[PDB]
């Protein structure tokens, strides 16, 4: 993923959910996927990665959303539409 | 880290 350009990702919840945990939105740092559960949605779809940071949900911009309110629009939203963005370098604050 | 699942 040389660009790092935004992708569109549409998931459709099983009955636990997207499959996956967010981390941050602790100081406006933004979302980032934490966690991706083996054979759950966003781990079959392939598209979503850990340190993909959640640029929005649904037409809603996370990109300074609190941990709260990120948890929220995800967990509130079916069909959803993530807007997904690679972010290696921020992500590395979190983890190395 | 605390984090949540979705």
């Amino acid at each position: 993923d040389f660009t790092r350009e935004p992708r569109k990702i549409i998931l459709h919840k099983g009955s636990t959910g997207l499959g996956f945990n967010i981390v941050g939105g602790e100081d406006g740092e933004g979302i980032f996927v934490s966690f991706i559960l083996a054979g759950g949605p966003a781990d079959l779809s392939g598209e979503l990665r850990r340190g993909d940071r959640i640029l929005s949900v649904n037409g809603v911009n996370l990109r300074n959303a609190t941990h709260e309110q990120a948890a929220a629009a995800l967990k509130r939203a079916q069909s959803v539409t993530i807007v997904a963005q690679y972010r290696p370098e921020e992500y590395s604050r979190f983890e190395s | 880290x605390r984090t949540t699942p979705v």
